[PDB]
């Protein structure tokens, strides 16, 4: 495996990594709103 | 009288959909730089 | 023992103590929290007569 390959995978990615990972935890604070 | 509510205990479900979300981006960033 | 480890004698024994009154900021649940922090600030440790 290539991990210095892989950082900079990861790199050029990470505005979609960003964008999605708040809105998927954004997700919830809604069903605690509706639960218990 | 409880002083604090038990249940859904937010920081809880944030810190771990948060987690998620991020791992998920990371993959999926990873699955479109192959993909383009 | 019984007394010393009673959930019920640490929370009289903070209501008429003046180091919790001078604490109290006048808001009904802010006083319920604060007081609830006092009472795990004493704890009782049951000792063994075979290790004396």
């Amino acid at each position: 495996l290539d991990i210095r390959g892989l950082f900079r995978t990861l790199w050029a990615g990470k505005l979609w990594i960003i964008g999605m990972g708040l809105a998927f935890a954004l997700i919830a604070l809604a069903y605690t709103f509706f639960a218990r | 009288e409880p002083v604090k509510r038990d249940s859904p205990r937010r920081a809880f479900l944030m810190i771990m959909w948060g987690i998620v979300g991020g791992l998920i981006g990371a993959g999926v960033a990873l699955t479109r730089r192959c993909s383009k | 023992v019984m007394q010393l480890a009673s959930w019920d004698t640490r929370r009289e024994f903070w209501l008429q103590t003046d180091y919790y009154k001078q604490r109290m900021v006048g808001n009904s649940k802010a006083d319920a929290a604060l007081l609830d922090e006092m009472i795990n600030n004493i704890q009782f440790i049951p000792g063994d007569f075979t290790r004396a």
